């Protein structure tokens, strides 16, 4: 083990205020739903968790794009086909770890809804959180 | 660290068995290596690599693998530590899991192995990562004599290895698995020792291979060798056995049934090129024979030339009436012979010039000598069905068989050097095999050949689980070993366990 | 109770061991039974019989005897009860005397047994006799893997039993010896368990005998029996075995050994009888034999008749170069022989008309037949010296035999019966004992005869650690077994141990 | 200097109880023997005490095989020629700080005596302290 490399890229302060899940969506439907509180208890990988960043990348390549869903998650993307419905927050976590003689950074944005999709040039995606 | 509730142990356990008995306190401080528990990452391997996968029980420790015979059960947990040795240039992660004592099998994928509760371990770590191997069971206590299904751990490349490499070696991360009792583990109820346990590893007899009598034609060894040129995946079907103890094919317990069939005497004289005598086979302890699994009786020979029975003639004419005669006997197919031993019956033919006054009883048959001996299987049947072991493999690349060659007498009539058969493992581990009956762990041992005197290795070759032994050779030559050794079981390996070159 | 200090287990082998390991207190709960701690005392025994006779050890616990693998060393007391099985209207005593761990040997007369710390029982007790048997020694500690001087108890008959006996069986009182550890025992030193330790019983192998190979004639064994009729003490060469494992004659490990013999190819013409070769023994496996203390070189027939090996006879004239032809040679004296093996030569003649054009090699032979069988010593040497093995003996009063015959090829001119040959041992067995090499602990084992199919007894017979099966038999008519059983060892007995008439 | 190696081996609680050294001796032996206090207060290299671990080296060999004794100091070696005896415990240091890019583990067992000679193979070495 050695620490000539970074210890830990901490969250930065990412300016975004919280957000409210099933507690808008609970007097609304007709039920009262609940999953296994198992499930929030340990990080698996997501279907499309996979990516690699190559010397012959350029800057500006989209690594991963993964957009908020149930399809985040082996557990929740297999129960969602008996509900019609979600909300609420995930957690992510990220694991580069590469060599200690590599060099390079990415930055991950988070871009909200409506927002036209295609380019996202390295110019604009700072903008963002 | 690990999303498991606690596991009662001994406590669920024990309001309903006779006794609760304890272990040497100085056996839960300790951490001795698990079998199997052993693995390396090279450069070459992609993720979901499985690189180890071991279940909870008393098999992980050989301290309790030897006090669980004296009992019926056990309960508890367990303390596992994985070290790895990988330095701070590395980058790699493993991911260790535990599975439950149930979900059935297959190719986990590495999107599968982080859904249960695990643990993932960057390879440049310095302290060993310990980890509990809880007892999750549907049943109160487990029964030693009785492999279950208890919790395993299983460990998987996540993300490979990113390193350098000089030129040799090419710098595998190498890992190792070491367990101990947690603090209430247990054993049942105190039973006397038995000693044809489960987890009694496999010896070997001491016996050098010179001493030893070969198994495809009834004769002592002459010479343990290797030889690239012969062919690779042989189709023997003498000296084929299973290191659980279950014999292959036409292999006999006794070295006397080798080359060898007790057959019914049906005599009749004809005026061409002179006696022939039709057998009937039996099995040479007397039994009904019926066609079955076997492609023959059991030691009927398994190579293709001209041999030659003797005898049992009584002669009711007058001067003699016990004598020894020598039939022939064609095992070739030779496009003119109603060679059947599958069905029960082979024909055997002297050249005589007169009628043999042969009484009609039960005999048994002794090999003299062959002419045109071919490695390949003979006629068990006209051009019909065969049920026959199947070839000798598959081997590693760069594995090449082991054989035990012996000289058989010849008939010959052009040249005199020797021909060499050969078999995979001499008629003395055919027979300890079979009587020990001992139980497979994983896939193949590992031998480690020594010399008694001197007391240095001389190679280590690899026993398959399925009754031959492989040989990681590099050259081309056939290379011959000293026949005064010892083979000496170090421990069960994977197959892609890779040899060391000799 | 008795006249002894209480002596410090381990208190005084503490300062000293790495570790002090501690047992199953549940294994201090049960009286466990002593090997060969058990007797009979009929009223025909003098005073000063020496009933039992046993050392303080972890031997006399199948729980500590098992447990004592594990470790390196041991300490302290044990706790013994005797059990007797009289009534009321017996009368004798019993001295029970804790023997230092010297003292040397010999006949302890009743004057002397009373000289020791002893109790003296009644036979006619109703509570069984708690004593202790404790640990005096020199050293600190006792090493597991090494027999060593320790306390014994002997048992001496007093006073002799006078009872009544209606007619059978005659009233003997038996008598059982109980132990376990004191609360003080210890082992020392965990080390990893080994499997050829010393308190490891004789096991046999699993395999029918009908299965098996003979030992003195090459073939197979076709029937296990008695027979009071043949010489009881014979004096055979092969299948001669000790089993604490060393092979005693001329038996070889193998079964192709067994009636052959490699030889030294000395070939030259003759016009008298036909081709006289001299043959130049060596051992089989190619190594230069020398007069030593075998009668003969390893495997050498042990027969007296007319036995014609085969061959290795290279040819060079036209036509054919490698044949097999049957030579001849003579066993037994005929006052006409030049048969030494001892010394490494034998003489064999072919009846030829012409010259046989052999070249001088190495051969070696095999038995094709014999003429004139008789169970008797050959000449191994002319009238000379012959270090041998002695007879096959003794046995107790009603004691016969268990030979397993088999029949050899015969060469006849007056009759057509088969001869049986027949051995103490099949080639399995001297194998088995000679690949483990166990511990005698007494003087015979005690095998027991039973069906796998059925599962019940055929008979108990009784290995001698000698290397032969006795049997007690009554009547005179040869009482053929069936030849389809196990073998299954029992336990130690002493010589004197009466079987169960069959 | 760079701490990308591992700091220190420190002597696990290996499972051994204390042993006593010259004070079971002492009433048994005729004499008041003593040896130099300066000779235990520096630790001098063994006679058989220079051993290499190549990359050819397999896992399972034996690297230093070394009986407790008075072969183990020179200091001794030449004091044992005087006396007919000795009692008691020794240190041992092993120095082994290979390059900062080498990786592997050697194990260093406690053999017990009377504990039979020979082989050892790499499944058994792990059973003793
Ligand atoms: C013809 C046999 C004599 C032995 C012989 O000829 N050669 C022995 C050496 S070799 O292999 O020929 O090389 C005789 C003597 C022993 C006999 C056998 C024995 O009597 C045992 C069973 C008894 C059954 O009633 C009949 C089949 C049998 C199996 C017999 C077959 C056959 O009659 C045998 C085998
Ligand atoms: C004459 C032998 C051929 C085998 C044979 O003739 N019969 C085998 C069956 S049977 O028993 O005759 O019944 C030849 C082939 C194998 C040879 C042997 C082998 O070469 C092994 C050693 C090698 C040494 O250089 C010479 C002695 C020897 C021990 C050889 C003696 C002899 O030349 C042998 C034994």
């Amino acid at each position: 083990s050695g620490q000539d490399l970074v210890p830990a890229a901490v969250e930065q302060a990412v300016p975004i205020q919280p957000v409210a899940g099933a507690a808008l969506a609970a007097p609304a439907a007709g039920q009262i739903n609940q999953i296994d509180p198992w499930i929030f208890q340990n990080f698996v990988q997501c279907p499309l968790g996979e990516f690699s960043i190559s010397p012959r990348n350029t800057p500006g390549e989209i690594l991963f794009d993964l957009a908020l869903g149930p399809g985040l998650n082996p557990y929740l993307a297999h129960l969602s086909a008996m509900y019609t419905g979600w909300v609420g927050n995930m957690e992510v976590q990220l694991v580069l770890a590469g060599n200690a003689f590599t060099a390079g950074k990415v930055v991950v944005a988070l871009v909200p809804p409506y927002f036209p999709k295609g380019s996202l040039t390295t110019a604009q995606i700072t903008c963002f959180p | 660290a690990v999303p498991i509730q606690p596991v009662a142990g001994a406590a669920l356990a024990a309001p309903a068995a006779g006794q609760i008995n304890q272990i040497d306190p100085w056996i839960f401080q300790n951490f001795v290596q698990c079998p199997l528990g052993e693995f390396s990452i090279s450069p070459r391997n992609t993720p979901g690599e499985i690189l180890f996968d071991l279940a909870l029980g008393p098999g992980l420790n050989p301290y309790l693998a030897h006090l669980s015979a004296m009992y019926t059960g056990w309960v508890g947990n367990m303390e596992v530590q994985l070290v790895l040795a990988g330095n701070a240039f590395t980058a790699g992660k493993v991911v260790v899991a535990l599975v439950p004592p149930y979900f059935p099998k297959g190719s986990l994928t590495t999107a599968q192995i982080t859904c249960f509760p695990h643990v993932m371990c960057d390879v440049r770590t310095l302290e060993p990562i310990q980890l509990p191997l809880l007892d999750v069971r549907r049943v109160l206590w487990h029964a030693t004599q009785d492999q279950e299904e208890s919790m395993r751990l299983v460990c998987m490349l996540y993300t490979p290895l990113r390193t350098n490499s000089p030129g040799d070696e090419s710098f595998v991360v190498s890992g190792r698995l070491l367990s101990k009792p947690a603090a209430d583990f247990n054993f049942v109820y105190l039973t006397p020792p038995i000693e044809r346990t489960i987890y009694r590893m496999v010896d070997l007899p001491v016996i050098q291979p010179r001493l030893c009598t070969h198994a495809r034609w009834p004769a002592p060894v002459y010479g343990l060798l290797v030889d690239p040129s012969l062919p690779s995946n042989p189709q023997w079907q003498n000296g084929r056995v299973h290191v659980d103890g279950t014999l292959l094919g036409t292999t006999p317990i006794s070295g006397s049934w080798v080359s060898c069939f007790a057959a019914e005497a049906a005599y009749e004289f004809q005026s061409g090129t002179g006696e022939v005598a039709t057998f009937t086979l039996i099995e040479q302890d007397g039994s009904a024979y019926v066609p079955g699994d076997r492609a023959a009786p059991l030691g009927y020979p398994d190579f293709s030339g001209q041999l030659e029975i003797e005898v049992q003639t009584e002669t009711t004419k007058t001067g003699d009436k016990l004598k020894v005669t020598t039939f022939e006997m064609i095992l070739g197919p030779t496009t003119n012979a109603d060679q059947a031993p599958y069905q029960g019956r082979v024909f055997a033919s002297v050249t005589a010039a007169a009628s043999l006054d042969l009484v009609d009883g039960r005999v048994r048959a002794v090999p003299r000598s062959i002419y045109g001996f071919q490695d390949t299987i003979p006629e068990y049947n006209d051009g019909l069905l065969v049920p026959l072991a199947p070839p000798i493999g598959p081997f590693l690349p760069g594995e090449v068989l082991l054989r035990f060659r012996t000289y058989m007498r010849q008939i010959d009539t052009a040249d005199a050097a020797a021909e060499a058969i050969d078999c995979a493992l001499p008629q003395e581990f055919v027979s300890w095999f079979a009587s020990n009956a001992f139980t497979v762990q994983s896939e193949a041992l590992l031998l480690r050949y020594r010399n008694t005197l001197t007391g240095q290795l001389l190679f280590e070759c690899k026993l398959y689980n399925e009754g031959y032994i492989a040989l990681s050779y590099s050259g081309s030559g056939p290379l011959t070993f000293p026949t005064d050794g010892i083979f000496e079981v170090v421990s069960w390996v994977p197959r892609l366990y890779q040899l060391a070159s000799v």
